[PDB]
């Protein structure tokens, strides 16, 4: 019973990925050292 | 680590402590069931197969 | 003809909702 | 013959509603008189396909414009229903002809006026459906589609003080009427979510919240919507949201539906 | 004259449905009295 | 004498409107729940291995389905007739 | 394309020529566009209720066809039957058939209720009501064989139809015959039977 | 009373004698005999003396009864 | 050549297979039930394709052939093979079988196989008669079990006049065959009419008109689950413009639940983009698997673009996307949607700001979602509230935004009215289950 | 509930266990 009257209109990884791996930010490395020598003085 | 049962109130400062419910066996098992007859319906869908 | 049908049709009708009952009570007797 | 004799007698009749309406003072009563007529007329002429006959492109032009002339003319009354009659009956020459005739500007103000006067109303929705009517290049492209969908769009956002400032982008005058209501329906939206959402409100500020620039007209507000006046001037929505229901066991609506799951496991069917 | 049809054929579809319905009672009886027998 | 021999095993009014022991119907429950989970084991392995678990499943779904209903309801009925 | 319905303004107006072109345009336009004009609803019944209106028969028939594309067939009866001539009487249309279909049944339910008390208690009959089912009655007579009439007539009593169908043309009497057989075998009433025989007595 | 009740059935349908065996398919295998003998008893008065073949297949089993 | 041998060995399995369709067909007639119809229309689909000319010449020629004016129809629609070896006579009817006249339910059938297969090659005028004259058969047939396949026919009608790209001829007459249905309570035959006659409303964008509808019409349950995804499609997209967000969501994401598991791409594709778009506009982020999978990867990706340009609260990113791609929405129908979601796209901030924080000030807020003044964010949130996005309240005394405490919701009666939902869909379902039972005589 | 949903499942497997039955049967006349 296939729906023809609507027609049917790289990347290639098989993990799951998350909303959050999309999202673009620096490194934890960055954020920890920025914030250490932010609180630090 | 699961020792006595309580949690700390940091924001005044307090230990609280309880009497740790069970857990409601009933609902454990209801969930037991629920996967049991997943499983059923799994089974039926092989089955239904013949018309 | 067709008002032969249609009172035929009424007819089986009324005697299937007595046998439909019947099987009912008697389906209650049978539990009891 | 007679169909052509009445085509013209609708022409100068037409003629003299324009000479009437073109003027800059287009008297109430003598257009609608000549606009009755011209429905009378227009009812004898064609309302609908019907005849396989070629009808004149003319005749559904100047059956377009005096329909256009009449929408026009419901405003000055300000009557409500005289604009959305004319709206419903000249859409039909909108979307039925318009392979057939052309678009002249005044269709798409009409057709402005038509979403705005949904956002007088506060018909949303049908503001939507009627925007989705309309082709997708219109929307942006012409300012007499642009404006209305921008005050929707700011009402949408909350962007009350927006649709507030954008108030004098309108470029006519039948914009403004609907533009009025607009700012009632507003007001009246911006106290319903005063309602919903807070629970004490102080009149000072709520001055600045509901862009009233008298305290009288909110005096208005204090005997139309008779907002309760606390002991220091806190008006107060606590009676609004409340916590019913938690109290008392429903046990009755609940006893029907045990009694009901009885009736479903003991049926012999 | 399409009284008659219209007519017939919804006291057919009904006796049909009752039909099939009244034959699955008959099952169930007769295996509970199946049951009660033994 | 039929009614008044009747009136021998006749539950008193009271009886309707009793309620079970709260304590001891969360232990049948839990019971009789336990049980439904191991036929279930059963009857799963059954129809899988097809191409009496099903009995006593519905037997025991009678048994909780009567208790349970029965026990809501009066619980709801004795919370309206005494207030 | 006709995409709108906005015609129903026209029925705001207070013009009456106004309000029959609206409704004529809508009886012409009920089998599309029956979606808006559901909303419309009391602004065509007060048409109807109003005595003093010229055509409140076309408002009526508008009405019922439109309750009849609702499917509430209880009021498009009421509403057919209230409005004349041009209501039922063309007996082309699909809506024609079911609107006579249902208001037959009436008048069948209604016949075996007076039937049931005829001293003088019986509930009264629309006269409208008795025009279109002897209309239809006349019809299927001069339509086609008679087998039909007589039936729907010994439905709803209506003895006086039913020696009008025995004693017309009728082929041959064997049909008479073919009658006593039903008044013999698909029929409980004694109260009827005593009637049904009497005529059937009369006839021969 | 059971047994007059059903032997009623021939009385109520032998004017209609294809409906009796219809509904007395089944009465004719209950737990109690003396429903079946009224079962069998209404079989014999609705139908007189047609050949039904179908009244005749139900009591061909019931004449194995264990109960006399 | 052997292919040709191949070919006509296929082509004889296909007429075994639509002999047994219609040997079904008789059955059904036969045998008092509507069961069989509905196989034979699901077998339809099958034998759909792996067709050809001849196949439908021979059947055809092996069906009717009661020199009837359907032979003079259907004949010189489509070609004939010539005069082959293997002239095997395929006779289904022999002699009184073939005297009477042909039932509703074959004649019926192999008209559809003809148009089909005419649709199939393309030529949509050939078929246009075919299928007018197969609607003028069946309009005065009164048969229930035709009503079924009626139904079929009725879609493929539809089907047609989309090739024709008219639609509007025929809306009429679509509307008085499902007032036709709606009086004879037919359930398949309304349900396919309802959902044809809603993309008719939708291709011609009078969304009023199907709302009405939709109001005043009532959908039958015991339809086909394909129906019934169409028709929960249809409403969806009604409800989304019509505003109604929350129901649209719920309808659309029951039409996905409700679709052929894997047999319909395109409405899959079409149902996952009306979906994700409309819980955008509600404020939720969606599943990000839609997007990941094999078949709507490409066809989401747009859309996963504009997700991704509104979760990260990038307004250019969504100018952006809407500048390359956004006119592809305009061949997907959403475009009016995309610009509702462009403006209410701070929902969605506040919905977050909702989730994690619960006793957030205004100012903090105004900080966090770029709005530009406090009392901007005090009529954002306040907005927000009233319509059912967020479950706070603001303390304009001091200025900060309380959410409503969450309340031990086992200890009320919300989880009584969810066991009471599933309690009665499950007896329900038994009682559906056990009230067939299909025992034969 | 979930005694109601072990009785729901328990009667749709009665009706696909019946269904493939008679048409086993039906199958097995020819």
């Amino acid at each position: 019973d296939e729906f023809e009257e609507f027609p049917a209109e790289e990347d290639a990884h098989v993990w799951e990925d998350n909303w959050d791996d999309d999202n673009v930010e620096d490194d934890f490395s960055n954020q920890l050292r920025a914030e250490l020598e932010k609180h630090g003085y | 680590d699961k020792k006595f049962h309580g949690i700390l109130d940091q924001g005044e400062g307090v230990l609280i402590i309880f009497d740790e419910p069970p857990v409601d066996k009933t609902y454990e098992a209801a969930l037991e069931t629920i996967q049991n007859m997943s499983k059923v319906v799994d089974s039926l869908y092989n089955k239904a197969k013949k018309l | 003809d067709l008002y032969s049908r249609y009172k035929k049709l009424q007819q089986e009708l009324e005697f299937l909702e007595v046998q439909e009952e019947y099987i009912k009570d008697e389906q209650k007797n049978l539990k009891k | 013959a007679t169909s052509g004799a009445v085509l013209q007698a609708a022409t100068g009749m037409y003629e003299q509603l324009k000479g009437e309406w073109n003027r800059k003072s287009p008297n109430l009563s003598k257009c609608g008189e000549e606009l009755g007529r011209l429905k009378l007329v227009l009812l004898e002429l064609n309302f609908l396909p019907t005849t396989g006959t070629k009808l004149t492109k003319q005749q559904l032009i100047l059956a377009r414009d005096i329909l256009e002339i009449g929408a026009q003319w419901s405003i000055l009354r300000k009557d409500i229903p005289s604009f959305e009659r004319y709206m419903a009956q000249l859409k039909c020459y909108y979307f039925d002809y318009k392979e057939q005739l052309p678009e002249s500007a005044y269709m798409h103000q009409l057709l402005g006026l038509n979403l705005l006067f949904l956002l007088s109303q506060n018909r949303v929705a049908e503001f939507h459906t009627e925007l989705e009517r309309l082709p997708a290049k219109d929307i942006q492209t012409n300012v007499y589609i642009k404006h209305p969908v921008s005050l929707e769009q700011y009402l949408m956002e909350g962007s009350y003080n927006k649709v507030f400032l954008a108030k004098g982008n309108i470029p006519a005058e039948s914009y403004t009427f609907f533009i009025d209501i607009l700012l009632d329906t507003i007001r009246d939206e911006i106290a319903g979510c005063i309602e919903k959402a807070y629970e004490k409100i102080l009149f000072t500020e709520a001055t600045r919240i509901l862009f009233f620039n008298t305290p009288k007209k909110m005096t208005d507000y204090a005997k139309k919507r008779g907002w309760v006046l606390g002991p220091n001037n806190y008006y107060s929505f606590a009676s609004q949201q409340q916590k019913p229901e938690d109290t008392t066991i429903p046990s009755t609506e609940l006893a029907k539906q045990v009694i009901e799951y009885a009736r479903q496991l003991e049926m012999i069917v | 004259r399409q009284y008659y049809l219209s007519k017939i054929e919804e006291l057919q579809l009904i006796v049909n449905d009752k039909s099939q319905n009244l034959r699955r009672l008959q099952a169930q009886r007769n295996e509970l009295n199946a049951k009660v027998r033994l | 004498e039929q009614k008044m021999l009747l009136n021998l095993h006749k539950k008193s009014w009271m009886e309707g409107l009793t309620l079970q022991d709260y304590s001891e119907h969360c232990k049948h429950n839990e019971s009789v729940v336990k049980e439904m989970l191991e036929l279930a084991k059963n009857y799963n392995k059954a129809v899988e291995e097809e191409d009496d678990p099903k009995r006593h499943l519905e037997e025991h779904v009678d048994v909780l389905m009567t208790s349970n209903i029965v026990q809501c309801l009066a619980a709801m009925l004795d919370t309206v007739v005494f207030k | 394309i006709t995409s709108a319905a906005g015609i129903i303004s026209l029925l705001d107006e207070d013009e009456p020529q106004l309000k029959e072109f609206a409704l004529h345009k809508l009886n012409a336009v009920v089998n599309d566009f029956w979606a808006e004009i559901s909303e419309s609803v009391d602004k065509i019944e007060v048409l109807y209720e109003d005595e003093g209106f010229r055509s409140r028969q076309f408002a009526a028939l508008v009405a019922s066809k439109v309750f009849y594309h609702l499917g509430a067939f209880e009021e498009s009866l009421n509403y057919a039957l209230g409005a004349g001539d041009l209501f039922n009487v063309n007996d082309n249309s699909e809506y024609v058939e079911t609107i006579i279909a249902k208001c037959i049944d009436h008048y069948t339910k209604q016949c075996v209720e007076n039937a049931d008390l005829p001293e003088g208690e019986k509930k009264p009959i629309d006269q409208r009501l008795e025009g279109i089912v002897n209309k239809m009655f006349q019809r299927c007579l001069d339509d086609h064989k008679y087998k039909q009439a007589i039936g729907i007539a010994l439905e709803t009593r209506r003895l006086d139809v039913f020696e009008k169908t025995i004693l017309e043309s009728n082929d041959v009497p064997g049909m008479l015959a073919y009658s006593l057989k039903l008044c013999m075998s698909l029929m409980q009433n004694k109260q009827f039977r005593n009637k049904v025989l009497r005529v059937l007595v009369k006839i021969y | 009373v059971r047994r007059a009740a059903v032997e009623s059935l021939g009385f109520i349908l032998f004017r209609t004698p294809e409906q009796c065996p219809s509904v007395v398919s089944l009465l004719s295998e209950s737990y109690n005999p003396h429903v079946r003998y009224g079962a069998a008893m209404a079989l014999g008065i609705c139908c007189a003396g047609t050949g039904n073949k179908e009244a005749i297949n139900l009591l061909e089993p019931m004449t194995n009864d264990p109960v006399n | 050549a052997a292919a040709e041998h191949s070919q006509r060995e296929l082509d004889t399995v296909t007429l075994e297979d639509i002999k047994e369709h219609v040997k079904q067909l008789e059955k059904a007639v036969s045998g008092k039930e509507p069961r069989f119809v509905l196989r034979a229309l699901r077998m339809l689909p099958s034998t759909s394709r792996r067709l050809n000319h001849y196949v439908l010449y021979k059947a055809v020629q092996g069906f009717f052939t009661s020199n009837n004016a359907t032979r003079d129809f259907l004949l010189p629609f489509l070609e004939e093979p010539m005069d082959t070896e293997a002239d095997l006579q395929f006779r289904p009817r022999t002699g009184k079988a073939a005297s009477t006249p042909l039932l509703p339910e074959v004649e019926a059938y192999l008209q559809l196989l003809v148009v089909i297969f005419m649709m199939n090659s393309k030529r949509y005028k050939e078929a246009q008669k075919i299928s007018d004259d197969l609607m003028q058969k069946i309009s005065t047939q009164n048969r229930r079990a035709l009503d079924l396949v009626a139904a079929k026919c009725y879609y493929y009608h539809a089907r047609v006049y989309e090739f024709l790209d008219k639609l509007d001829v025929v809306r009429s007459f679509l509307h008085a065959r499902l007032r036709t249905a709606t009086l004879r309570h037919d359930a398949d035959g309304q349900a396919t009419l309802l959902n044809l006659l809603l993309r008719n409303y939708l291709h011609y964008s009078l969304y009023d008109q199907a709302e009405k509808l939709v109001s005043k019409s009532v959908f039958p349950e015991q339809a086909n689950n394909n129906e019934w995804a169409r028709y929960l499609y249809y409403t969806g997209r009604i409800k989304a413009i019509q505003l109604e967000y929350s129901e649209a969501r719920r309808t659309m994401t029951n039409a996905l639940r409700k679709a052929p598991q894997h047999t319909a791409v395109g409405f899959k594709q079409t149902v996952h983009k009306l979906l994700i778009v409309v819980e955008l506009l509600l404020g939720e982020i969606p599943d990000r698997l839609q997007f990941r999978q094999p078949s709507l990867k490409r066809s989401l990706m747009p859309y996963f673009l504009l997700t991704q340009a509104v979760r990260t609260g990038n307004l250019a990113k969504f100018n952006q996307v809407l500048d390359q791609f956004g006119e592809k929405f305009q061949a997907d129908g959403t475009y009016t949607l995309i610009i509702r979601l462009r403006h209410n796209v701070i929902k969605t901030g506040v919905r977050m700001i909702s989730l994690s924080y619960s006793r957030i000030s205004l100012a903090d807020i105004a900080q966090k979602l770029q709005l530009d003044s406090p009392e901007d964010a005090e009529f954002i949130v306040a907005k927000a509230i009233r319509d059912g996005v967020i479950e706070a309240s603001i303390n304009h005394e001091k200025g900060y935004v309380q959410s409503k405490e969450m309340i031990d919701i086992y200890s009320t009666r919300e989880p009584q009215l969810a066991f009471h939902q599933r309690i009665s869909f499950c007896l329900d379902i038994h009682n559906m289950s056990v009230k067939a039972m299909r025992f034969p005589p | 509930y979930l005694a109601s949903l072990i009785r729901s499942v328990v009667a749709l497997h009665n009706l696909i266990n019946n269904k493939i039955a008679n048409r086993d049967a039906e199958k097995k006349e020819g």
